[PDB]
């Protein structure tokens, strides 16, 4: 046996080279090693927490030291909507002159990568403007990530480390995470933009050397505490302001304008500083709720377990049967996992919807590669947090979840009711399948024989109408906010509708991402994107609620979350496991992800090409996507290099084949299975033992990859196949074709 | 190894150990059943972990179970 | 069988005898074999004809003669 | 009030796409039909909207028709499976069809919407939840 | 000139030693250690 | 003759049938009433 | 030791390895009535002689295919014994263990690895955290 | 139960749970499963019968006559 | 106008702490 | 059974869609 791995003495007395990689695939899963206690697994993810908090705050470090030192941000700033943000040099001393030349370029005397991260627009925006600022900051975090590193050792010692009581004391740590962590951040964040932001945006200097004696409005601290709080939307910045100068600048720190700033195209500086403040009240408002030490305060296991709505005897909150669930969460870390993985992929998603439509940073919704690779990025973030979620939540059913505690409530009777659920859920999707597949190929069928008159052109009315009601005035809808005359416009009581000016004017503005307008083609895309969402929760939903057993399998959680099958019997049972509907619901998370995005790039190319009228016309069938889209936009892309030379998409040229090739590879591990390669392997290894002066010899047997493990190599390389050629794809059209 | 379980449910019908391509199974005098014998895995050092016994066993649920387990040479079934 | 195996080749060789007379009367009936025939190096041959009900009719190719 | 869809006869792309059109029996009868009952957007494409209380027929003969048709497949489906349960069997009555079964079924089917009415009223429509079989939990 | 990999920034030699350091000269020391390490016996 | 009438019964031939018989009535449809679309049905030709 | 006279065989390529000399082999003996054509489990063609065989093997998955699929199910011989011969010299007779083939019920055999429960009445793995106990090894 | 019951299966691993099967024999010995139970519709090993003891069967239609 | 040569190493001499502190912090951790 | 508190929660979620498309109507404003 060996002494690797350390927390498994199954894989360590392995003979094979499996044990290697097993010991890989579990070194994280906790609960599983060898004489694990609740305790000591809490304290070592506490640990883990602290290091994985120091890792993220070393490659912000990162990101600023390299910006700071080959980027070209001051360079950038006077110039924010001509000039090339610099992500890092490139050194490859295997480059050829055509290369170097191609990649010397933004300015630049060296090779570089144009950052297409937003970072220089962000750092731009909350008022950085030196290069030495950028240094500190980078400094100041590597120090942060000291300290974190240094905090997950102290708490692993044995005076320091948190009692078991102590983490599973929910109360406190949700009044903390509300008050502390969410609301005294936000107010902290809010205090940096009065004070640091909004000045350097209107041509003034705030650093540690005169913050201190430079007060941020000119009344003062003496308005907040004599109630006079409108003196601090007094003079806001004017319509012809222009950013990091004086000229048309106000003195105001916490207006409620509303819309975009008139040059930069973004959020105002005051809007979002005040909007921080009013999250940070709310929040540290809400830090209160719940009781910790002075006996105000609710008790979440008394509200789950409470039967009595004001004297009348109800079976729970909605009179549904809540009681249990305190115990049921706060013993399992995966039904954590899965609501935490769940609210950041949520969280995600809007982020990446409410980014490119009301973009919080100056000038960055001009920098349309940007724009396109910052809502693919957390898109494509949320729908893997999303996987994770239910992936957890299946975890949780196997490991965490008893009915005798739960018996009753309101998960058993969810368990209890699957089949309806699984049966309802596949009835919409096969629903939305048939239907917008048929109107797709009718579509394309009618086209095809010069028919386009004849196509089936659903108008998105529902949508029409919310844009409409939002302000909307290009439909000629004359509802709420359209109509000028509207209560809801007009907002008779108090008509404190301080923010609708600034809203419409943005909203009917036609050089923005504010509600876009959308025809038959959105109609249509929306709906395969409902199809993608229904068909992904399916199989996530169908694995989960089986993960405990099914007809097939009743037995199915005494055997682990991640098992290969249960042999070819009764049928046969491959991807039987829940393991597998997760792996099964990666591809069609990806495959969802893929229609959101393409979506997403080809609207906002149409757009920004000034050729709407081709997304139009061509979005309404398949084969419209197919040349519009990817043909007619893979040719700057696919001539990066040529035989008659290079240019700056060569990267891109090359890395969209490296994921071609990446997504091809997957398949042989998702189609070929494993007794092949074993019987291959003992060929091989045969020929080894027989060939002479090969004085090398395993001392790990050499076996094929095990069939989950199969599974999961083929996905990861399906995956990353999937999002380098699609990123490099987007980079390439966006930026080949703009700045 | 694998672990291989015999449960009250056996009907004593021998094909799990006739399926077996390593003699793990043998047949036991048993008080259960009508056949007055049940299927124990004394062996099961020398299981792979195939499931013929598994297919081959008639009863619903299955009477014999097999958890696949810590791997080693013999269970892999190399011959190298 | 063998005697199974002698049957199905005959019953074989019978579908391929309709397939080749099937492709020998729509090259008699439904194509432009004599026009393509006065004039081999000008006219692309054609033997399949489509009705026209549902717009398909555009699938017939404008093929010379 | 919609102002983004205009009828197809006052539509100037529409005018082009008909005029353009080839003379065949698939556009001229077509067009004209389109031009006097469709609306059509900026690209002259007629367009299909729910925002009018008018033409609402248009939109429930269709939904109707094919609800009704739907239904009727699979009363005349659902009848004739539960007419061969009884049957010694059923999994023969699967593969062969009965053509009396089927013609009953079918003609049963034909007044679909009363006997699944009918059916729900009585109990009859669905089996009890204990009665059918479930995996374990 | 742009016939040889260069750069403008502070220290240009870093990359010039720190890229062959990285990516084909540690890397092999790295995996041994790693195999010494997962290849002890018990 | 009796084989071959339940031969005709058998679920591929009954299905193949069925299938035939509702392609022609759409194809027939078609050909009398072609570029029928939604909002148009029922409605006399201008 | 064992004795016995190996089968003809001119060689092949699927006998033993290095395993065999450094952890373990295995050996089957049995008695033909007659010199026959059997078939190795490794692939080729191999004659057994008149007398007593024996034939090393890499696997006992070997032995058994070959005594149960061919020598007790085609030529009628049951006598065959598969021994597990270890690189010190140590020789085991495993199968049949008593004598009589497992699939006989035979008086003296223990229940080994049997739950007096249907497979239904498993624990849940909830109940069993940290404990280091399966659902099925669960009293 | 008897001979010609009909039974409602209770065993929640079963293939037939909450399914309708029909009582062939009942073994009058101490074995822990006496009833055999036979059903219409396969599992899906194709086996139609198994074997249950009493409290595992709810009776719903007692033997004719 | 970037960084200097001495800024560059002084930030790479402020990287060893937190190099030496996640290496006792990943050594805790193994134990 | 009637069902009461689900029939109840069920017309108030009815009625808000029902108000909703018929502000969407021009019915109201
Ligand atoms: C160790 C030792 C050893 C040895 C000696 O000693 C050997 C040898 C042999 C002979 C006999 C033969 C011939 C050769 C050739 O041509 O091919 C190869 C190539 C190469 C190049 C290989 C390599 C070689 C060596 C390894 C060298 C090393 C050196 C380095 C540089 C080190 C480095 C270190 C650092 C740290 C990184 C072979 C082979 C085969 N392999 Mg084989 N090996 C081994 C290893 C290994 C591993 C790990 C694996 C996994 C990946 C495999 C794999 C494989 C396959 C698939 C196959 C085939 O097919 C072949 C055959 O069979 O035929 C027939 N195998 N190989
Ligand atoms: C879902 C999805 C979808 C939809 C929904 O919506 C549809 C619809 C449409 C409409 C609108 C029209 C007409 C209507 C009528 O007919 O009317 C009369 C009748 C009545 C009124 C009534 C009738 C009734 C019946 C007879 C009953 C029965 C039925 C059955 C059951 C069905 C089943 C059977 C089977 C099929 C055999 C049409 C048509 C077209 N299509 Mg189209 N689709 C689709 C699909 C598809 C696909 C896949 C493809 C490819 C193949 C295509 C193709 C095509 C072509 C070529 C053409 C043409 O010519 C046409 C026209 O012109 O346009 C305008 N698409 N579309
Ligand atoms: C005001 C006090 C306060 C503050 C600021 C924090 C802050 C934090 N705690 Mg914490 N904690 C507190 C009190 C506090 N705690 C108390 C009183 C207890 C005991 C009941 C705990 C028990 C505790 C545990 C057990 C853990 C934490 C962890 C964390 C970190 C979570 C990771 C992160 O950065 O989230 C991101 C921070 C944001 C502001 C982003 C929020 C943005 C969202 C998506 C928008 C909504 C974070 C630094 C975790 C950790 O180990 O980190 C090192 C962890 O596992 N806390
Ligand atoms: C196609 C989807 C997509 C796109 C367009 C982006 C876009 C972006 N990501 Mg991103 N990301 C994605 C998916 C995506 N992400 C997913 C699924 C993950 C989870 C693994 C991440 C994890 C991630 C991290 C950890 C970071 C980014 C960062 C960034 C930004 C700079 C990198 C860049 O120019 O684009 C990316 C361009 C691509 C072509 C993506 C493919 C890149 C390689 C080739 C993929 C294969 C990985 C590797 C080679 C295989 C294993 C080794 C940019 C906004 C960086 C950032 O925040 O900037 C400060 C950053 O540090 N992303
Ligand atoms: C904060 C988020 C979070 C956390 C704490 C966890 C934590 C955990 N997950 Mg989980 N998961 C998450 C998000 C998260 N996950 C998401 C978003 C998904 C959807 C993709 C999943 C999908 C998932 C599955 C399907 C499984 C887990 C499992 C586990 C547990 C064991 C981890 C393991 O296998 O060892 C560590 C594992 C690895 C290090 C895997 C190797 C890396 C993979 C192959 C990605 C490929 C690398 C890629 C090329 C480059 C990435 C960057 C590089 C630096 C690695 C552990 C409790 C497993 C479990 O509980 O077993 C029963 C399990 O089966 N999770
Ligand atoms: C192009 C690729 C593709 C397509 C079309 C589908 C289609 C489908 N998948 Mg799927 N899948 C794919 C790739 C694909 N998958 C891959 C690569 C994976 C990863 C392994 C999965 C994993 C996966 C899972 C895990 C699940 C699905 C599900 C589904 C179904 C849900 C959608 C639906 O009902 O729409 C309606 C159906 C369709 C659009 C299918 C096409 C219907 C055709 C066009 C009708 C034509 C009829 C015509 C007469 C045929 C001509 C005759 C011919 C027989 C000779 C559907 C059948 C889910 C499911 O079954 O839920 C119901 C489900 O649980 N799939
Ligand atoms: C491989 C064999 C084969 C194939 C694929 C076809 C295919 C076709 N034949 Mg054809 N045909 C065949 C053998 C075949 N034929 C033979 C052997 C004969 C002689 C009896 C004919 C005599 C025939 C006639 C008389 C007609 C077709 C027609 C057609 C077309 C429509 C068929 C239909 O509606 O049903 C179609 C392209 C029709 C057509 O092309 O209309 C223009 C048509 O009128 N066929
Ligand atoms: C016999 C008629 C019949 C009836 C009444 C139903 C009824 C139902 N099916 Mg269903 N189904 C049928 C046949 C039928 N099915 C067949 C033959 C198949 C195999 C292709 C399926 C495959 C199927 C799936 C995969 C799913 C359903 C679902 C459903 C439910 C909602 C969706 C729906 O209405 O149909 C949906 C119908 C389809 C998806 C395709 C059926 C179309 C076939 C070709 C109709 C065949 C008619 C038959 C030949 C008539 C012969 C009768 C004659 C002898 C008199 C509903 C209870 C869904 C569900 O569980 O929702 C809760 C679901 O996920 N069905
Ligand atoms: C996570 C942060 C991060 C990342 C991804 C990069 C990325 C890069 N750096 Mg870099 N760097 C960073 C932080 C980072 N830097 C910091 C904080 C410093 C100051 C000490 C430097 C100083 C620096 C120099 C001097 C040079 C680079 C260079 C480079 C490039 C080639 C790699 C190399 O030689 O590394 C060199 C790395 C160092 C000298 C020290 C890096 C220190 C960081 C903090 C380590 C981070 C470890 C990470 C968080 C743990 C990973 C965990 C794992 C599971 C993934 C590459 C673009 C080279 C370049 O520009 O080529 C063109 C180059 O010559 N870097
Ligand atoms: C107004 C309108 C609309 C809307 C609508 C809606 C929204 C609806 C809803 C609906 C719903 C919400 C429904 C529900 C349902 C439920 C249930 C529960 C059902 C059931 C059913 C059944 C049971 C059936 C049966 C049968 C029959 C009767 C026949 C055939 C056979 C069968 C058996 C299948 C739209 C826009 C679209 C269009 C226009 C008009
Ligand atoms: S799994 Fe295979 S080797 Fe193990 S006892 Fe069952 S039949 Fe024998």
């Amino acid at each position: 046996a060996t002494k690797f791995p350390k927390f498994s003495q199954d894989l360590a007395q392995d003979p094979t080279t499996r044990r290697i990689w097993y010991a890989m695939a579990t070194a994280h899963d906790f609960e599983l090693h060898d004489g694990m206690t609740e305790e000591n697994l809490y304290q070592k993810i506490f640990a883990s927490h602290f290091g994985h908090l120091a890792i993220i705050f070393l490659w912000a470090s990162g990101v600023l030291f390299h910006v700071a030192w080959q980027g070209n941000f001051e360079q950038w700033i006077k110039d924010p909507l001509n000039v090339r943000p610099i992500a890092h040099a490139i050194w490859d001393a295997q480059f050829g002159p055509p290369a170097i030349e191609a990649f010397t370029r933004a300015g630049a005397t060296n090779p570089v990568d144009i950052c297409y991260s937003g970072v220089y627009h962000w750092w731009y925006t909350i008022g950085m403007r030196t290069n030495n600022e950028l240094y500190v900051g980078a400094i100041f975090l590597l120090l942060l990530a000291a300290l974190f590193l240094f905090a997950g050792w102290l708490h692993l010692q044995p005076r320091y480390r948190p009692t078991l009581g102590w983490f599973k004391s929910a109360e406190p740590r949700l009044n903390h995470h509300l008050a502390g962590l969410f609301g005294v951040s936000s107010l902290a964040w809010a205090a940096h933009l009065i004070h640091v932001a909004i000045p350097e945006s209107r041509g003034q200097h705030v650093g540690w050397d005169n913050f201190l004696f430079t007060p941020p409005h000119p009344a003062g601290l003496g308005a907040f505490f004599t109630g006079n709080w409108s003196a601090y939307a007094q003079n806001p910045d004017t319509a012809q302001h222009v950013f990091n100068s004086s000229q048309g600048a106000g003195t105001a720190i916490l207006t409620f304008l509303g819309g975009f700033h008139p040059q930069t195209q973004s959020l105002w500086l005051t809007d979002m500083a005040h909007h921080h403040v009013a999250i940070a009240v709310l929040f540290i408002i809400a830090g209160h709720m719940y009781r910790t030490n002075w006996g105000i305060g609710h008790s979440i296991k008394e509200m789950l377990n409470s039967k009595s709505f004001f004297g009348a005897k109800v079976e729970g909150p909605f009179n549904l049967p809540h009681q249990g669930l305190y115990d049921t969460i706060n013993n399992s870390l995966h039904f954590q996992l899965s609501f935490a993985l769940a609210a950041l992929g949520v969280a995600s998603s809007l982020t990446a919807q409410h980014m490119y439509s009301m973009p919080p940073y100056a000038f960055i919704g001009q920098d349309f590669t940007t724009q396109a690779a910052l809502y693919t990025h957390h898109q494509y973030i949320a729908g893997f947090l999303m996987v994770g979620a239910f992936s957890h939540a299946g975890i949780f059913w196997i490991r965490d979840y008893d009915p005798e505690q739960n018996k009753g409530n309101v998960l058993d009777r969810m368990l209890r009711h699957k089949e309806a659920i699984i049966s309802h859920l596949s009835w919409v999707s096969l629903f939305l399948g048939f239907h917008t597949l048929g109107l797709y190929v009718h579509n394309d069928v009618e086209v095809a024989f010069g028919a386009a008159e004849k196509q089936v052109l659903i108008e998105p009315v529902f949508a029409q109408f919310i844009q409409a009601a939002h302000g909307k005035a290009l439909y000629g809808f004359n509802t709420l906010l359209s109509n000028p005359d509207s209560i809801a416009s007009t907002a008779w009581p108090n008509h404190a509708n301080v923010w609708l000016p600034g809203w419409l004017d943005a909203v009917n503005n036609t050089t923005n991402s504010l509600f876009l307008t959308i025809g038959p083609g959105d109609f249509y895309v929306h709906h395969a994107i409902a199809l993608g969402l229904h068909v992904t929760t399916l199989v996530l939903v169908k694995g989960a609620l089986d993960a405990r057993g099914s007809k097939l399998m009743p037995d199915k959680k005494d055997f682990g979350y991640a098992f290969p099958c249960d042999g070819p019997g009764r049928g046969g049972t491959c991807d039987i496991s829940a393991w597998d509907a997760s792996y099964l619901a990666v591809f069609w998370m990806l495959n969802t992800l893929g229609w959101v995005t393409f979506y997403w790039h080809w609207k906002h190319l149409a757009i920004w090409e000034g050729n709407i009228a081709q997304f139009n016309e061509s979005s309404t069938y398949l084969m419209g996507w197919f040349r519009d889209y990817l043909w007619l936009h893979s040719a700057q892309l696919i001539n990066g290099y040529n035989p008659y030379g290079t240019n700056s998409l060569a990267i891109w040229s090359w890395m969209f084949l490296w994921g071609h090739l990446a997504w091809a590879v997957s398949f042989m591990f998702l189609i070929t299975w494993r007794g092949y390669w074993q019987e291959l392997i003992e060929t091989l290894v045969w020929a080894h033992e027989k060939t002479p002066l090969s004085f090398g010899y395993w001392r790990d047997k050499p076996v094929a990859l095990s069939i989950v493990q199969a599974r999961l190599v083929g996905l990861t390389h399906f995956t990353v196949g999937y999002i380098a050629t699609y990123g490099a794809f987007l980079i390439a059209s966006t930026a080949g074709k703009f700045g | 190894s694998h672990t291989v379980k015999i449960y009250d449910t056996c009907i004593g019908c021998t094909q799990c150990v006739r399926a077996c391509p390593t003699d793990v199974l043998e047949m036991v005098p048993w008080d259960g059943c009508k056949a007055a014998q049940i299927a124990s895995s004394p062996r099961t050092e020398d299981c792979v972990g195939c499931k013929r016994c598994e297919t081959a066993c008639p009863t619903d649920f299955l009477s014999i179970r097999v958890y696949l387990g810590a791997e080693t040479t013999r269970s892999m079934g190399l011959a190298y | 069988i063998s005697r199974k195996i002698f049957a199905a080749h005959f019953g074989h060789l019978a579908v391929i005898f309709i397939w080749l007379s099937g492709m020998y009367f729509h090259g008699a009936k439904f194509s432009n074999f004599e026009a393509w025939m006065a004039n081999p190096t000008g006219v692309k041959p054609s033997a399949q004809v489509v009705w026209s009900l549902v717009g398909q009719d555009i699938l017939n190719a404008d093929v010379g003669g | 009030a919609n102002s983004t869809l205009v009828p197809c006869s006052k539509s100037p792309a529409f005018q082009a796409r008909m005029k353009n059109a080839p003379d065949t029996y698939y556009f001229n009868k077509p067009f004209k039909a389109y031009a006097k009952y469709e609306l059509c957007g900026t690209d002259g494409l007629p367009h299909l909207p729910l925002d009018r209380l008018d033409r609402a027929t248009d939109v429930l003969v269709p939904i109707g028709l094919f609800l009704y048709v739907a239904g009727f497949i699979g009363w005349s489906g659902r009848s004739y499976l539960r007419a061969t349960k009884s049957a010694s069997d059923p999994e023969m009555k699967e593969i062969f069809i009965d053509l009396p079964l089927a013609l009953q079924s079918i003609s049963k089917a034909v007044l679909w919407p009363l006997l699944a009415l009918q059916e729900f009223l009585s109990g009859d429509l669905t089996a009890r939840d204990e009665e059918i079989p479930i995996s374990p939990r | 000139d742009m016939t040889q990999l260069t750069g403008s920034y502070a220290a240009s030699w870093l990359p010039w030693i720190m890229i062959p350091l990285i990516f084909y000269i540690l890397p092999f020391p790295v995996f041994a250690l790693i195999f010494i390490w997962i290849e002890k016996e018990a | 003759m009796q084989h071959v009438f339940k031969y005709l019964t058998l679920a591929p031939v009954m299905a193949t049938f069925t299938m035939v018989a509702l392609s022609v009535v759409l194809i027939m449809l078609q050909i009398w009433f072609p570029g029928l679309q939604y909002g148009t049905y029922f409605k006399p030709t201008p | 030791t064992l004795e016995g006279q190996t089968p003809i065989f001119g060689g092949g390529t699927g006998g033993l390895l290095t395993k065999a000399e450094r952890e373990e082999k295995y050996v089957i003996t049995w008695t033909s009535p007659k010199e026959q054509v059997f078939e190795m489990p490794t692939g080729g063609s191999a004659i057994m002689r008149q007398g007593k065989n024996k034939l090393e093997i890499a696997r006992k998955e070997y032995g058994i295919a070959l005594g149960g699929q061919q020598l007790r199910a085609k030529f009628k011989i049951n006598d065959y014994k598969i021994y597990r011969v270890y690189p010190n010299g140590e020789t085991q007779m495993i199968h049949p263990a008593d004598g009589v083939f497992p699939e006989k019920v035979n008086q003296g055999r223990p229940k080994v690895r049997y739950v007096d429960r249907n497979i239904g009445s498993n624990p849940s793995p909830a109940k069993l955290k940290f404990s280091g106990v399966q659902p099925y090894d669960a009293p | 139960v008897e001979r010609g019951s009909k039974v409602r299966i209770l065993r929640r691993e079963s293939y037939w749970y909450q399914d309708v099967g029909l009582v062939a024999s009942v073994d009058k010995s101490g074995i822990k499963y006496p009833v055999i139970v036979r059903f219409d519709k396969v599992n899906y090993a194709g086996v139609n019968t198994n074997n249950f003891a009493d409290f595992e069967l709810l009776e719903i239609e007692k033997p004719k006559a | 106008m970037n960084i200097s040569d001495t800024q560059v190493f002084v930030a790479l001499v402020v990287a060893l702490l937190p190099g030496l502190l996640a290496f006792r912090l990943a050594t805790e951790l193994y134990k | 059974a009637p069902f009461p508190f689900r029939t109840i929660v069920s017309l108030i979620l009815l009625a808000g869609n029902i108000l909703v498309a018929a502000i969407y109507f021009h019915i109201i404003n």
